[PDB]
């Protein structure tokens, strides 16, 4: 019997800063125990200061991103070159996903950018279109390895102030872009050690008011 | 939904400094029966592209006809059909990848794994893969089926990353491809000795080699092997 | 839904229907009215698959109300039951059938006679002195076979109905949270608020 | 006879040109755009005194940020309003935002030329579409049955239109207040109307960023009519 | 399918098929609607050119759309049945989906929309019918009276008439109906409605029909003798 | 699960000298539960009689369908339908639902009004005609009926003798079937008189 | 998941948890399980997240179109029935939905309809849906009165989710509270269950089985 | 294109009349006269066949009177072929109703359905209307004995006595003169034949030029019987009433 | 005369009058100019207002990053045809990862307009279009007529009084073709060309509309104070 779905592995991570946002993902593409590519870009600049990644089944992921990029193009044509806000992009993606409710895009989608007040924004989607704004979100193979770490080191969960013994929480102080990238790199370095599908390379897309910048880092190739 | 009947095995390929190489054997299997011994699975499109196909042969022959019709259609009302508005590898691939994903989305796939090898207008090497699921990816080396498991490891020792491509000559690349084809003949039960090889170079163009054979094989050591453990004679 | 009973006496039809609505683990409601008034002298109780029951009942109600307005005339209970049967008989060979069983209790003003019709989801219609759907008949019919008379008063019919419910409350494993009872006679439809 | 989609020798669609004549017979509608808001006003024109004039609905809400006034065969406007309301709501569903006033107007105008041998004839009604969005601020559009729409600082449609437009030519400037615009619509309506203008045979409305689209009470309009009378008697 | 554009504009901006549909309404028997303080009365003319008629079974001029709303008309009888059927279906559909009966305005808006649709759809002619729609909104005691016409425009009326010689009876109503003080009782409203028809009808015998609609689905049609008593009292006051 | 044995019931028909007989039980059930003892399975359209066993909703539906069709037949043809013609109509009507059939076992019985010839016929659920000279059986106790009819039947029985034969065939067959019984009816049919007799039987 | 809604003197209380799981894996603790259909209407999320989000947002669009056309606030009865009639068309296709449509109008008063993906539409006073529904019902049934104050009713809804969050493995994270009045709904904050549990334990004297 | 050849069958005149309906009514005015009379104990249907021949097989012939079901019959005036199309539709409608409700269709419901079909041909489709007028004679348990008529416009009305076809003005005046409410079937039979005998364009009224039918509760006890008269039976009733 | 009732009817001299009447609508429209060099292609359009309170009707529409047009005639027909071009440009990019050739875009417009001239019930398009674009064979300028005729040109003009601008371009042919790598000078030549079609009115800040596409220049439209530089 024909199986229309597959699993191309991969892991992605979106973090929203105070006045910035990052969307990272490894560059390894796989089937079963084979490596298809050591460098296959997974996070894309979609225009209007929005970055996107649809992790899971890569054919559905490529199709969705391609359709969203097309939606941005037609939004400009139909609405006098108006900038597509991150919240409007999110709602539009819900409709793209729910349009295939009974034959889903087998992907976990994440987008990042800035909201209309200039603050950092990340949105997270399930395969059929349910979505939410989030501060911190990992997706894909090693998401279970990364998120507990982020709960602890970004949101300071289970961390209290010394001397008070549980009475006073560690205060939630804002993180810089340099501090976030350190956590992203350490997240993927740790995931690489313990998950077979994670490795080869790490590509990060950073979004600010100035635009979209890229950073690349090598990962272990075993 | 169907099952593949008459099938073709591995297609292997890699990039080198000035272009790309692609190869595939000339067999059409019918399960374990090695039925058809003269099947060409590399199909050139113009003088800048070669499409290598594995999997179902009936679906390959259909794709072969789509590409032939693509060339005809591109020439219509096109004075620059043999120049600036000729078909590029990137155009040919994107078309096939669209068709493959559309066909899987109607639950009626073309039961193939395809590699499109070629050189672009600006001299850039093109090498990308697509299969029955519409899954696509690119890499300095690409291979289908058994080739993925056995050829890629050997070809990756020559070109391990992007920076190794300018350091790799056409002689070294062809040597590596030919060796990989021998290894596949040793170890793939649905392979043949006879194969075709195509080189697409930005300077010397498209060289298409037919009727190549696996040679320099090691079998002599077999005479010393006796029994399965304790047999001395 | 679970228990729906019906009894036709001398001058009226009495329908009794359980109040419980259960969604798997929990009892969501204990006051649910499993009935619709199709016309002033015709009442239909129902039980079957969730959602389909109310959807079907309201669909029938709308059609009979439409007929009443168009002709300025109330259809006979027999005519309404035949319309309902045809809809269910049509439904059973559909893409997705209505999984709904019904009792239709009506008072025919022309013949001055009460009438009770039992129709299952297949479109199987029978006119009866007393009827039920599901497992309800298994517990109650032996009592009805013994005590029933065609010349019973409404009060005697209610007493025989109480005996049936008591037997159900004793031997049925499920708690159906009692029954809402409604009477259909020459003066129309009314609910017995203490049962 | 002849095609419904036929061109005249001058290069105009007969049916579109004829529908424009039906609009000239319609009751007057006026719109004025300012930096403080857009005002929309109409002549009700009841055919008899027994007709309850508050049931005459020639000013209509499309969304909270978009209003609309009509002139001509007003029955034809109902399906246009329905489409506009649907388009406004649908865009909010798809994009979690308000729709641009121009984009709404363009969607309504796409219906216009969908006629042939689709609907059997063009619409016999013209629309003044007024609204506000963040990108282009307060706007007023004139949507015709030709499928064309022009943006206006001020515009009059209906039977008294050319007289009213000449008056709007002199009176409009870029510093008009909302209150000044209200009186100006009332003044020009009073000028072109057959019957004497009051709160029962004329209606006012506006669209502001803060409060959105609002149809004015007869009591509210009555005070503005009294304010108008006094300021004209002041010189 | 037959797609011919029958309703089209003319050089002077008129749609003649819609205007000729109004001429069919002009030919129809007179209908009148008057709303009091706590009621609405619908009066209708019956032409006495047809005797040997069976009045038991002959289609009555006033039709119930629901238990709380009624519709009368002037124009083509056959055309009116199609509008009545559609209205009755929509009334039951509204009850089924909204779980509330239609308002009088909603029902009017629906019927008027159907009439409009038949003025710009291919292969169809407009309805040669104008309607008077009257009743009371659910749980509301304010009387409602609306009018529709072939073009599809509709509006609310304190009192209105349609059909042949409607110009004359509208003249009567415009001088006799006071808005500050409408007919306070059922008697006063019926009397004013019968009076308005007597300006046009001929004999006050079987030529006048009267239907009274009150709040909370209280609708009744007056009989010959009951109407005849109004006819008698009106002329005895007139002999002075 | 099996639609032809949910409701239960039986029909039997026999020929005699210048007469025919058709009979049925009165039971309707929901598997083990007895629901009705007044569910008659024999209908008539003019002088042509039709018995129907099987799924009760289809029994009712088919009666309403053949009433519909025989009423239109009569209006157009200006005469009542004959048994031979009606048999072909049943067959046609059933086969048009070949791949979504009515789960029934119909039986036709009657005398041709012109020739005077006694006629009976049976069908399977998709319309195959069985035109027997002697007898036709149908229902959940069809095996039992075959056994009774095959031994009890002899040709050219007089009306009152045929009544006894068919009655005894039905009764004893029904008493060996859980899903049949609860009363019984026998029609004795002659060229211009038809008698209908309700039988007394055990009610378990 | 645990969601509840109940009618009382001062309107409707809506209370939900925040947890989302994929098997044993806790995907999110910050899920919004109350859908703000419009300023007057609320809906709860249980079963399919997308199905509830998508169709109750769509419902808001339909309610907005209704009041534009009819110039009047839509009834809770009519709003709930639009959603139930929609999901009934999809019956058999695989929608998963268990929701409470909550509103407060003039003609109806405070009203709650339980709407469900197999077509069910039930009016009622108290509803609890989700994997922790049984735990919430216990606290609700034993403490519910019609004459509850707004303050006490808000606490009851908060406390009932806490009961479920404690015992049910698939419920937790935080509690979201809403109070629905005739003039609209009012949000009464996000309450972390971790911090709430210890606070309630001390102040109330409950959860003596748990060491703190 | 094709527009050039379109007659536009469904348009108003400047006076607000439907051209094709009016012209169809003109056609019907040349058809053989059909009369219906309603009594307390039954209904009579009488109709004149158009200029016949001696070689026409009368006993197997039917052009005027048709059975719709056991309780309802119609008299035809106009194009016979058009009438048969509508008659078959009405027969199907009656059986659809009987299948649905298990009760015989009320007379008015059948009449309304056929009249609505005629109406449709005047409003949409661009086809010519049916050139047929019907007299419906029927019984049901709600209103008892009923007479209706319908014409190409799709308008229908109820009657105590009515004529369609040729010379309706003269026929209706004669019926209006001699009809009374307490009249019986036997009296109504006589009135129908006397009226046809005076209005006919033929020299004399004979059995071979007539079709006749009665609907009576003269059926043994609480039921209704339709009687389509045979040629010999029409001959006998002509002698009985003193016309031949 | 007797042969102008519909588009399906030839006249006795073999003319199609409905098509010719559609061509007349273009002549009533406001003037627009198109011209190109080897590196860039320019559109200049005189926008028309209804009155002093009204806006100036937009004339230029973007079809892709590398292609767009200017219109003269029925504006809704231009919207339909430009929407079709957007879709065809888009299909080429999505399916073939290929920017649509300007010449092939002209062929598609010709065939779409042709179908409306040979069938009953429909009508011809009532608009003329000037398409500019930069593809793999450099800069291009096309002229579309609703008869179906599409023509590749160095320069042209359509609309009312377009003959003046067309003669100017015919003189200047050798000069403006050589304006390579200088966008401002190529626009200047286009502004000077459209000036030869003006009477009574002159080019103001809200009157003028300019668009450009080139080697390293996406299709961009200039309106308002962005064209004050060229006045
Ligand atoms: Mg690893
Ligand atoms: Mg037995
Ligand atoms: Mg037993």
């Amino acid at each position: 019997q024909f199986n229309p779905y597959g699993d191309n592995g991969g892991t992605i991570l979106g973090i929203a800063g105070e006045d910035f946002a990052v969307l990272a993902g490894d560059t390894r593409n796989i089937t079963d125990y084979s490596i298809n590519s050591r460098y296959e870009p997974k996070v894309f600049d979609c225009g209007d200061n929005i970055v996107m990644s649809a992790n899971g089944f890569a054919a559905d992921g490529d199709a969705l991103v391609k359709r969203f990029k097309n939606s941005v193009k037609w939004y400009h044509f139909d609405h006098n070159d108006k900038k597509l806000s991150i919240n409007s992009a999110a709602r539009n993606i819900q409709h793209l996903l729910y349009g295939k409710r009974f034959f889903p895009y087998y992907v976990h989608t994440i987008i990042a950018g800035l909201d209309e007040d200039g603050k950092g924004a990340v949105y997270s989607f399930d395969p059929v279109g349910s979505y939410e704004r989030e501060q911190c979100r990992a997706g894909g193979a090693a998401a279970s390895l990364i998120m507990p770490f982020l709960d602890n080191q970004v949101n300071f969960k289970n961390q209290y102030e010394p001397g008070t013994n549980g009475k006073v929480k560690k205060p939630l102080k804002y993180l810089s872009v340099e501090e976030v990238i350190k956590l992203v790199r350490d997240s993927f370095t740790s995931a690489t050690e313990r998950h077979i599908q994670v490795g080869d390379g790490l590509e990060i897309l950073i979004v600010t008011k100035d635009g979209v910048r890229k950073e690349f880092y090598e990962l272990k190739r075993d | 939904t169907q099952q593949p009947i008459v099938t073709g095995t591995s297609v292997i390929s890699m990039k080198y400094d000035n272009g790309v190489i692609i190869a595939a054997d000339n067999l059409g299997s019918y399960g374990s029966l090695l039925r058809f011994n003269g099947v060409e699975r590399l199909i050139p499109v113009g003088d800048n592209t070669v499409v290598g196909i594995s999997g179902d042969i009936s679906d390959m022959q259909h794709i072969e006809r789509l590409l032939k019709d693509l060339v005809t259609e591109n020439a219509y009302d096109n004075p620059l059909a043999d120049a600036e508005e000729a078909l590029e590898p990137s155009y040919i691939f994107e078309y096939l990848a669209t068709v493959m994903y559309q066909r899987r989305s109607k639950m009626n796939p073309l039961w193939n794994a395809i590699i499109v090898a070629g050189v672009q207008s600006n001299g850039d090497q093109f090498l990308r893969y697509v299969n029955l699921l519409g899954v696509t990816y690119s890499s300095p080396t690409l291979a289908t089926g058994f080739g993925a498991h056995m050829a890629n490891p050997l070809l990756r020792k020559v070109v391990d990353r992007e920076s190794d491509i300018p350091k790799t000559t056409v002689q070294v690349a062809e040597e590596a491809i030919v060796n990989a084809m021998r290894v596949l003949y040793y170890r793939d039960a649905r392979s043949s000795r006879n194969f075709s090889l195509a080189i697409i170079d930005k300077n010397t163009g498209l060289t298409f080699k037919k009727n190549l054979q696996v040679e320099n094989m090691k079998w002599d050591f077999a005479k010393d092997i006796k029994g399965y453990g304790t047999q001395k004679i | 839904m679970d228990i729906i009973l019906g009894i036709r006496v001398q001058d009226s039809v009495i329908l009794a229907s359980s109040k419980a609505v259960t969604r798997g683990i929990s009892v969501l409601k204990d006051s649910d009215d499993k009935t619709r008034q199709l016309s002033p002298h015709t009442l239909m109780s129902f039980a079957g698959e969730a959602g389909d029951t109310v959807q079907f009942a309201e669909y029938i109600q709308a059609n009979i109300q439409l007929y009443s307005i168009r002709e300025d005339y109330e259809l006979s209970p027999q005519a309404v039951s035949s319309f309902v049967r045809q809809e269910l008989a049509k439904s059973i060979r559909s893409r997705r059938p209505y999984q709904v069983n019904v009792l239709i209790g009506g008072y025919d003003k022309k013949k001055n006679k009460p009438e009770l019709y039992q129709i299952d989801y297949l479109g199987t219609k029978v006119e009866l002195p007393y009827g039920a759907h599901g497992y309800s008949g298994f517990y109650t019919f032996s009592l009805l076979d013994h005590h029933y008379r065609p010349d019973m008063t409404t009060e005697e019919g209610l007493d025989l109905l109480k005996l049936c419910v008591q037997e159900l409350e004793k031997r049925m494993p499920m708690d159906f949270k009692g029954v809402i009872v409604k009477i259909v006679d020459k003066d129309g439809i009314r609910q017995v608020d203490d049962f | 006879d002849r095609g419904v989609s036929t061109f005249s020798p001058e290069g105009r669609l007969f049916q579109v040109e004829y529908s424009l004549e039906a609009i000239k017979l319609g009751s007057t509608a006026i719109g004025i755009a300012t930096k403080e808001g857009v005002v929309l006003g109409v002549e009700k024109r009841a055919t008899s005194p027994l007709l309850e004039s508050d049931s005459i609905e020639k000013i209509v809400e499309i969304d909270r940020h978009i209003g609309c006034a009509m002139s001509g065969l007003t029955a034809d406007a109902r399906s246009m309003i329905e489409h506009a309301r649907t388009a406004a709501v649908t865009h909010n569903l798809y994009y979690d935002e308000d729709i641009n006033v121009e984009s709404l107007t363009q969607s309504v105008c796409d219906l216009a030329l969908r006629f042939g041998e689709l609907m059997s004839r063009p619409f016999g009604v013209a629309l003044l579409i007024a609204g506000h969005d963040a990108d282009d601020g307060y706007q007023l559009f004139h949507a015709e049955p030709s499928g064309t729409f022009y943006r206006y600082n001020a515009k009059a449609i209906g039977s008294g239109s050319e007289g009213a437009q000449a008056e709007l030519l002199n009176e409009w400037h870029s510093s008009l207040t909302l209150k000044e615009a209200e009186l100006l619509v009332l003044k020009i309506l009073k000028q072109v109307m057959e019957e004497k203008l009051d709160e029962n045979n004329a209606q006012l409305s506006c669209i502001t960023k803060q409060d959105g689209f609002k149809i004015y009470d007869n009591e509210k309009t009555a005070e503005l009519i009294k304010e108008l009378k006094e300021k004209e008697a002041a010189e | 399918g037959y797609d011919r554009a029958l309703s089209i504009f003319s050089p002077d901006g008129h749609i003649f098929q819609v205007e000729y549909a109004l001429e069919a309404v002009k030919r129809g028997t007179c209908a009148v609607g008057v709303k009091g303080k706590n009621c609405v009365v619908l009066g209708c003319e019956r032409r006495s050119t047809l005797k040997l008629q069976d009045t038991r079974i002959t289609p009555s001029k006033v039709s119930k759309i629901d238990s709380h709303v009624v519709l009368s008309f002037s124009g083509l009888n056959a055309d009116s049945r199609i509008l009545i059927e559609k209205a009755r279906v929509e009334a039951q559909s509204h009850r089924l989906t909204l779980e509330d009966p239609v308002t009088v305005e909603y029902l009017t808006r629906y019927v008027a929309g159907v009439q409009q649709r038949y003025t710009q759809s291919g292969g169809v002619r407009p309805f040669g019918v104008s309607t008077l729609i009257a009743g009371f909104d659910p749980r509301d005691d304010e009387p409602k009276l609306y009018q529709t016409e072939p073009s599809g425009i509709y509006s609310s009326w304190s009192a209105q008439t349609i059909g042949r010689n409607s110009k004359t009876v509208r003249e009567f109503l415009e001088k006799n109906y006071d808005r500050k003080e409408p007919p306070a009782t059922v008697e006063e409203c019926v009397k004013l409605t019968v009076r308005s028809l007597l300006e046009v009808v001929q004999t006050g015998a079987k030529n006048i029909e009267i239907t009274v609609v009150k709040p909370d689905s209280d609708i009744v049609a007056l009989s010959s003798e009951e109407i005849n008593q109004y006819v008698t009292q009106i002329e005895q006051e007139k002999q002075e | 699960s099996d639609p032809s044995s949910i409701n239960g019931g039986i029909v039997v028909a026999m020929t005699g000298k210048d007469c025919v007989a058709i009979a049925c039980d009165l039971r309707l059930g929901s598997q083990s539960l007895g629901v009705s003892n007044k569910f008659e399975k024999i209908f008539h359209y003019g002088h042509v009689f039709l018995g129907i066993t099987g799924l009760a909703t289809d029994v009712t539906t088919l009666n309403e369908m053949f009433r519909y069709k025989t009423n239109l037949y009569k209006l157009k043809e200006e005469r009542a339908i004959e048994p031979e013609t009606f048999t072909q109509l049943v067959s046609s009507s059933l086969y048009e639902r070949r791949f979504g059939p009515y789960f029934v076992g119909p039986v036709v019985a009657g005398i041709n009004s012109k020739s005077g010839k006694p006629f009976i016929a049976g069908f399977d659920l998709i319309g195959c005609i069985d035109e027997a000279k002697d007898f036709i059986v149908s229902g959940t106790a069809s095996d039992q009926l075959f056994g009774m009819c095959e031994s009890l039947y002899e040709p050219n029985l007089e009306p009152e003798d045929l009544f006894e034969t068919i009655s005894q065939a039905l009764l004893n067959a029904a008493d060996r079937d859980a899903l049949s019984g609860w009363g019984a009816v026998v029609y004795i049919i002659k060229k211009d008189e038809v008698v209908k007799r309700y039988l007394k039987m055990r009610q378990d | 998941t645990t969601t509840l809604a109940f009618r009382f003197q001062g309107g409707i209380i809506v209370a939900v948890d925040s947890r989302a799981t994929a098997g044993n894996w806790v995907a999110s603790q910050t899920v919004k399980k109350v859908i703000e259909i419009n300023p007057f209407l609320l809906g709860t999320m249980a079963g399919g997240a997308a199905d509830c989000q998508f169709w109750e947002t769509w419902l808001g669009s339909q309610c907005r179109l209704h009041e534009l056309r009819e110039k009047e606030r839509i009834s809770v009865a009519a709003a709930s029935k639009i959603l139930s009639n929609l999901v009934y068309q999809y019956k058999g296709a695989g929608l998963s939905m268990g929701t409470m449509i909550c509103g407060y109008t003039r003609k109806e008063g405070p009203t709650i309809y339980y709407v469900d993906s197999d077509g069910t539409r039930l009016k009622g006073d108290i509803f609890c849906v989700g994997s922790g529904q049984t735990f919430a019902y216990g606290v609700l049934d034993s403490n519910y009165k019609w004459d509850l104050s707004v303050e006490d009713a808000l606490y009851l809804g908060k406390r009932s989710i806490l009961a479920a969050a404690h015992r049910d493995a698939y419920s937790g994270g935080s509690v979201n509270l809403y109070h629905v009045t005739e003039d609209g709904w009012i949000y009464h904050g996000n309450h972390d269950v971790g911090e709430l549990f210890w606070k309630v334990k001390e102040e109330e004297g409950s959860f003596n089985n748990v060491i703190g | 294109g094709s527009r050039r050849y379109d007659s536009r069958t469904t348009i108003f005149s400047p006076e607000g009349r439907l051209y094709q309906v009016e012209y169809a009514l003109e056609s019907i005015s040349h058809a053989g006269t059909a009369i219906g009379i309603m009594a307390s104990d039954g209904i009579v249907l009488a109709a004149e066949r158009k200029v016949t021949s001696t070689l026409l097989e009368q006993d197997t012939s039917t052009e005027k009177l048709y059975k719709l079901n056991d309780k309802i019959a119609v008299a035809v005036a106009g194009l016979t072929a058009d009438a048969e199309i509508l008659i078959n539709t009405a027969r199907i409608h009656a059986q659809n109703y009987l299948k649905t409700y298990n009760e015989d269709i009320p007379v008015e419901i059948l009449v309304r359905r056929l009249s609505d079909i005629k109406q449709g041909y005047t409003q949409h489709g661009g086809l010519r209307p049916f050139g047929v007028s019907f007299i419906y004679a029927g019984y049901d348990d709600r209103y008892g004995y009923q007479l209706y008529t319908s014409n190409p416009s799709g308008n229908y009305t109820g009657w105590k006595a009515i004529s369609v076809g040729a010379n309706t003005s003269a026929a209706q005046t004669l019926l209006q003169m001699d009809y009374k409410d307490d009249m019986k079937v036997d009296d109504a039979i006589e009135l129908a034949l006397k009226t046809l005998s005076k209005t006919t364009d033929s020299s004399a009224l004979t059995y071979d030029r007539l079709e006749f039918a009665t609907i009576r509760k003269g059926a043994n006890d609480g039921e209704v019987y339709q009687k389509i008269f045979k040629p010999q039976e029409i001959k006998d009733i002509l002698v009985k009433t003193g016309i031949t | 005369n007797n042969y102008d009732g519909d588009t399906v009817t030839f006249s006795p001299t073999g003319r199609l009058f409905q098509v010719e009447y559609a061509l007349e609508a273009i002549k009533q429209g406001s003037v627009t100019v198109g011209l190109r060099s080897n590196t860039h292609a320019v559109l200049v359009a005189l926008k028309r207002n209804a009155d002093e309170l009204s806006s100036y009707q937009k004339k230029i529409i973007k079809c892709d990053e590398h292609m767009g047009l200017s219109l003269a005639g029925l504006a809704p027909d231009a919207r339909v045809l430009s929407n079709y071009l957007r879709q065809q440009c888009n299909y080429s990019s999505l399916v073939f990862n290929r920017k649509l050739a300007v010449e092939r875009a002209g062929h598609l417009l010709c065939d779409k307009a042709q179908k409306n001239t040979q069938s009953y019930g429909g009508r011809p398009y009532g608009v003329g279009l000037l398409i500019i674009g930069y593809d793999k064979s450099g800069a291009h300028l096309l002229e579309f007529q609703p008869s179906g005729n599409v023509t590749e040109l160095y320069g042209t003009a359509i609309g009312a009084r377009s003959q003046g601008a067309k003669t100017y371009l015919e003189r200047t042919l050798d000069t403006f073709i050589k304006i390579d790598g200088n966008p401002d000078e190529l626009i200047k030549a286009g502004v000077e060309a459209i000036s030869q079609s003006l009477r009574d009115e002159s080019l103001t800040v809200d009157n003028l509309s300019i668009a450009i596409v080139g080697k390293d220049t996406p299709f961009t439209i200039y309106d308002g104070e962005a064209v004050a530089k060229y006045i």
